RNA sequence: GGUUAAGCGACUAAGCGUACACGGUGGAUGCCCUGGCAGUCAGAGGCGAUGAAGGACGUGCUAAUCUGCGAUAAGCGUCGGUAAGGUGAUAUGAACCGUUAUAACCGGCGAUUUCCGAAUGGGGAAACCCAGUGUGUUUCGACACACUAUCAUUAACUGAAUCCAUAGGUUAAUGAGGCGAACCGGGGGAACUGAAACAUCUAAGUACCCCGAGGAAAAGAAAUCAACCGAGAUUCCCCCAGUAGCGGCGAGCGAACGGGGAGCAGCCCAGAGCCUGAAUCAGUGUGUGUGUUAGUGGAAGCGUCUGGAAAGGCGCGCGAUACAGGGUGACAGCCCCGUACACAAAAAUGCACAUGCUGUGAGCUCGAUGAGUAGGGCGGGACACGUGGUAUCCUGUCUGAAUAUGGGGGGACCAUCCUCCAAGGCUAAAUACUCCUGACUGACCGAUAGUGAACCAGUACCGUGAGGGAAAGGCGAAAAGAACCCCGGCGAGGGGAGUGAAAAAGAACCUGAAACCGUGUACGUACAAGCAGUGGGAGCACGCUUAGGCGUGUGACUGCGUACCUUUUGUAUAAUGGGUCAGCGACUUAUAUUCUGUAGCAAGGUUAACCGAAUAGGGGAGCCGAAGGGAAACCGAGUCUUAACUGGGCGUU
RNA sequence: ACCGACUAAUGUUGAAAAAUUAGCGGAUGACUUGUGGCUGGGGGUGAAAGGCCAAUCAAACCGGGAGAUAGCUGGUUCUCCC
RNA sequence: GCACCGAAGCUGCGGCAGCGACGCUUAUGCGUUGUUGGGUAGGGGAGCGUUCUGUAAGCCUGCGAAGGUGUGCUGUGAGGCAUGCUGGAGGUAUCAGAAGUGCGAAUGCUGACAUAAGUAACGAUAAAGCGGGUGAAAAGCCCGCUCGCCGGAAGACCAAGGGUUCCUGUCCAACGUUAAUCGGGGCAGGGUGAGUCGACCCCUAAGGCGAGGCCGAAAGGCGUAGUCGAUGGGAAACAGGUUAA
RNA sequence: CCUGCUUCCAGGAAAAGCCUCUAAGCAUCAGGUAACAUCAAAUCGUACCCCAAACCGACACAGGUGGUCAGGUAGAGAAUA
RNA sequence: CACGAAUGGCGUAAUGAUGGCCAGGCUGUCUCCACCCGAGACUCAGUGAAAUUGAACUCGCUGUGAAGAUGCAGUGUACCC
């Protein structure tokens, strides 16, 4: 805190109470008994404990049959209507739908789409698993995530 | 009785103004100071 | 995260001055004084939920008593009788009747000069 | 206001020795 | 019924208490955020004698202050960009200016740029006094302007004691000087403290003073490690390991070998001959490309309900490579500004290349190979290493080699072996930092918080001075900021009126708590003694209920009854602390280690840095465990002890 | 006059962080006074009291190390169960 | 010797919780039933609420969010739910997650407000009285007549220091220890005229600075030539008048 | 008048302006002296308080603040009335 | 107990807001206090502080008690301000 370290009066002999610094959280402006630092809240996770959450997690949107596989899925042109359609047309709204390998207009549709998002094989993390009402899933990316996680 | 400010600005410039700063190393970093700290009168002069 | 506090705290402090209301001067007022009026009441009243049961006690016999006198038996005796009269249990509150009913107070003290006989 | 200076003596001073 | 007598007896409230109602005071709470806080990614890393940082005084249609600006003074020119509105803010008004391109506004480059300040013509109490010399006047005096500091380098001219020659002196050309957040190298260098005292030791080469420099600094091309196998400059990260060691063997301090990663780069001088300006580097002009400093275009919403107001609800459409965000009378993809996306530079610039000009050397042959040095003596200092058996490095002091058949090192020291070439330099990247520019982010704060400063704050104020250093945010959607009337001192303040959704939002203005102070009503209170309540409990006022010893308020009378905290063997204590309220105010964070829980896997478990398609995947360098015993060599389900165990210690489940 | 400060009372939340009133000492001297100068912190100055060095002195003040250290005193915030 | 009073002990009725067992019945909970439940330092267990992230482009909310103030209900408690009034724009279940997470004390910090109390006091015991003006109001201002006080000052001119306090109009909220028509207070306007007074200037004392120079780890120290520095030296105007100043 | 005069020891600034002297230097010149005439003298300060209500004392504070002037009656008097 | 000769011995005129003792004068210093004149204190009007303060419905006595009680026991006394 900005300020001199001049003890503020006295030890003894004013009717005052002891005072040290200014700058004493007890004092008003100016304190923080344990002011807080940047830091980092990152956890490790093991490899196998990762992997056996993945697994977990797959092997119960099946079981709720919230993961619908399909043999390729991709849109014909960049215009999120097309895909708004697509979906309209596969009862669905909220949906991860993880392609094979990915292309530019699928993903530049449903970048406005606000429930839905479009990932690589690679990027499939656990919270949008869950977080999406669906995960579509082409076979492809099946078989890419069958390995991942051996 | 007599106490102890007693002026004069003779002796006032001479001892605290602005050359008599500017005269020594340390006076010096007087001002750089004040400066830095953005003082609006650097030393109460004419 | 800083924890603003305060609104938290009046109601901490409210929930002890209503329990104050009634209380004199800063009492009632003033919560660091309210807190400890409201605690001792507190303490009071544990204490006499228990004196409460003593002080009526003494209440009924005192009465009985004179009840009992006014009959022509003192207390003593009278209680004594209604025990050794056949067994038999009757509160000391419930000769209640001592006030009234005199009838059948005098009618008890009889039963119960009868098994001292 | 303008109303801020004190600057509160010592004690006040005179007299104790209160025996020793 | 009268008279008398005895007995018992309400209504009183000067004031006080409790309860409730309505206020005052006061500014908590909540909501708010052009202010802060921490970062990421990029840019920029300097300014300055061409006069800086920072100021003084000016400057307007202008009295003050702020910003801008500098006697060309909220500005001038020019090149672009944009344009229907403009002449900065408090801040109206006046007088103006502009609308299809010389209004304003934004950017590039110019111009002007008083005085003080390194201040540099001399002086000086900063913003002032005074000069020498040059210039300057159809009114050629005195004033105005320019130049004149010092040091360094170079040249020229001059030139003593001293003749030569030097020193000295004048002029001239260049450069320096001062300021500035951290990071960096260097010269100096504390004590508190820790050791439960204190000297050695620690704190610590820290804080601080000083000098210097760069965009980074430093370091760097083995007289290095290794261990007979090999590696191959420096720097940074993870290991090795809190190990080996150091140590009043206290407190503490603490490596290296080797391994995994980031980034990788190597060259000159110690020189002459020939050939000669041939590589290259910097400074510079041009060109080009690419970033920068203004900009351009940029989709799609209506109906109705509530309301002061729709963006809200409900209905039905539409855009989306645009649902980032802000604003608008409440919450808006489609009202506005944007956003995605696609575009743009007249000028000036950062960065790359390409060349021109300057300066510079390339190349081949044959040579050369860093002495007051290495080492030693004395004294200190550095190496994790405190003199220790102490290698190694540095040097204040005195000394002092060999020179390739030579010399350094391999931790006293010697041999052998191995390995390197000191006593000259340069060198990019991985690394550090953020005064400042741009953009973006937050399980960061929200006016006692957050910067000291959300506000004209380093201000007001305090101090001779260094220096210290505040308080203080919110009317409303919009000022529609209350015309007019009345009391009053052509007052203060108030009541009407009117504006508004609201005036109880009226400027002492959102919300408006609490201490604290009143007015009103109910009940109690003037024969009564104490932590003021609690158990009982009539009466009164009020509601009830249909009564029904019921709710609320008060509380005669009455049983019991000495606050709280702390500290103590023990406190009503006449022992501490608190006048009261409100807000704030004290077991946290990081890294190690061990235990419990829990989860994964299991005789295995797990990766660190780093790579990265970036929470994935890769990376097993490494750490823990599966074997113990012994100081150790070593042995091994045993081992140690001893000549040896009938044994014994630690281990084998 | 000017310079001093021996006694007393008053004053002691003063009129005054050191004075008022009545008396008192020196008053051509080691006198007294205006202006300006020099001496700096383990240092100054001192007809010497540890006096004075800006109402501060057995080591001035301001900033820093700095959150010195405190085996001492104080305080340590919601509830229930064993 | 027999009564009786008497405790939070014993018993009775209802209730909670831990540990037992036995019976109903076991991702247990019932019903019994025996038993245990004072407590500082302190150990263990389980929880409430606050701020913030997700869940949440969900949900609540101008037909009224948060906050404030009442009221009813509810839980063992920290609390919760509902709602009237106020308020006028935000709030967030649930399950997870993270802490600036809870105040009465520290002669704690900041602000606000009490108390003593309408008490002390209103700053030299030089002293006032009356008449008349002005004014909403006159003990205090203006004018007048008395009275009293200083007169080596309590008169007059400056330096130092201040820095518009000067003069004139105007106002009385705040400042004035009361009132205030008055002021050294607010607002506005005015006012400082020099060859001769003074500064600048020439001259130097103390002392300061100091090209070169001597000295010093750096910073710097001392000092020559000089150059600065008045408290001293240096040319010259007097009597009178006039301005509200 | 008097920076005099007398006397004493503790022995009482500096420099310039002013006067005079010349060196280098100029010698008809320039300069120097006088009379009269004329021109120049800028700039900055100048209000007010100043033993105090305007300065140092936090105050309209019984305190502190250097220089200058000094009438009548009594009196030695700047005492005192 | 326990001076002593330059951390000087013994004397000493004069000087001293210096210490001790005595006397004349003098008196309200005292016996022993009375009266008076002025400034406060008191009343009215205006302005308007302070320290302290856990909360107060804040009596006496004898006793008890962390051992010296307005607050505990007992008792006496007491209309409210
Ligand atoms: N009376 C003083 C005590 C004291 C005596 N001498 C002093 C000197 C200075 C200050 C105070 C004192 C007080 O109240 O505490
Ligand atoms: N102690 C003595 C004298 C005294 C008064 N004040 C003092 C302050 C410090 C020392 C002593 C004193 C007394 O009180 O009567
Ligand atoms: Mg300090
Ligand atoms: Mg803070
Ligand atoms: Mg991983
Ligand atoms: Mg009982
Ligand atoms: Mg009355
Ligand atoms: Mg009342
Ligand atoms: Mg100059
Ligand atoms: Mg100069
Ligand atoms: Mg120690
Ligand atoms: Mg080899
Ligand atoms: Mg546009
Ligand atoms: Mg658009
Ligand atoms: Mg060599
Ligand atoms: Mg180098
Ligand atoms: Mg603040
Ligand atoms: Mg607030
Ligand atoms: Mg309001
Ligand atoms: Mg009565
Ligand atoms: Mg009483
Ligand atoms: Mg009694
Ligand atoms: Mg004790
Ligand atoms: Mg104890
Ligand atoms: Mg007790
Ligand atoms: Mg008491
Ligand atoms: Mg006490
Ligand atoms: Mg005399
Ligand atoms: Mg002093
Ligand atoms: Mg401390
Ligand atoms: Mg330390
Ligand atoms: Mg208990
Ligand atoms: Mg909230
Ligand atoms: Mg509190
Ligand atoms: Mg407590
Ligand atoms: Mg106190
Ligand atoms: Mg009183
Ligand atoms: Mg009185
Ligand atoms: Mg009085
Ligand atoms: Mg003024
Ligand atoms: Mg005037
Ligand atoms: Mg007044
Ligand atoms: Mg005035
Ligand atoms: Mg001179
Ligand atoms: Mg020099
Ligand atoms: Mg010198
Ligand atoms: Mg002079
Ligand atoms: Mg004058
Ligand atoms: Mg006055
Ligand atoms: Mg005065
Ligand atoms: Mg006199
Ligand atoms: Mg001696
Ligand atoms: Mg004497
Ligand atoms: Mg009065
Ligand atoms: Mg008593």
């Amino acid at each position: 805190v900005t300020g001199s370290g001049k003890k503020p009066w006295r030890q003894k002999g004013t009717g005052r109470a002891r005072s040290g610094s200014i700058k004493s959280p007890i004092w008003r402006s100016g304190g923080v008994t344990f002011a807080a630092r940047p830091q980092d809240h990152s956890q490790k996770v093991n490899k196998k404990m990762y992997r056996g959450a993945l697994k977990s997690i797959l092997s119960e949107l099946v079981r709720q049959d919230r993961l619908i596989v399909v043999e390729k899925f991709s849109v014909e042109a960049p215009k999120t209507k097309l895909l708004a359609q697509k979906l309209k047309d596969m009862a669905l709204e909220d949906v991860l739908i993880i392609t094979g390998e990915l292309d530019e207009n699928l993903f530049l549709a449903a970048r406005n789409l606000h429930k839905v998002d479009v990932r690589d094989a690679t990027g499939i993390d656990p919270v949008s698993l869950i977080a999406f009402d669906k995960v579509v899933m082409t076979a492809d990316a099946v078989k890419q995530v069958e390995e991942m996680l051996a | 009785m007599k106490r102890t400010f007693q002026p004069s600005v003779l002796k006032r410039n001479r001892s605290h103004g602005f050359r008599a700063r500017m005269a020594t190393k340390n006076g010096r970093q007087v001002l750089a100071r004040r400066r830095a700290k953005g003082r609006a009168r650097l030393t109460v002069s004419k | 995260a800083r924890v603003k506090r305060g609104v938290i705290a009046r109601a901490r402090h409210k929930k002890i001055l209503k329990q104050a209301k009634g209380y004199y001067g800063a009492r009632s007022r003033v919560y660091r004084v309210a807190f400890q009026a409201v605690i001792k009441a507190g303490q009071y009243a544990y204490r006499d939920r228990r004196q409460r049961k003593r002080q009526f006690r003494q209440l009924w016999i005192a009465r009985i008593n004179a009840a009992a006198r006014q009959n022509g038996i003192s207390y003593s005796k009278f209680i004594n009788g209604l025990k050794k009269a056949s067994v038999e249990i009757d509160r000391k509150i419930l000769a209640d009747i001592a006030v009234f009913d005199k009838v059948a107070f005098t009618a008890l003290v009889e039963k119960a000069k009868a098994a001292l006989a | 206001h303008i109303c801020v200076t004190s600057k509160w003596f010592n004690i006040d001073n005179k007299i104790v020795d209160h025996r020793p």
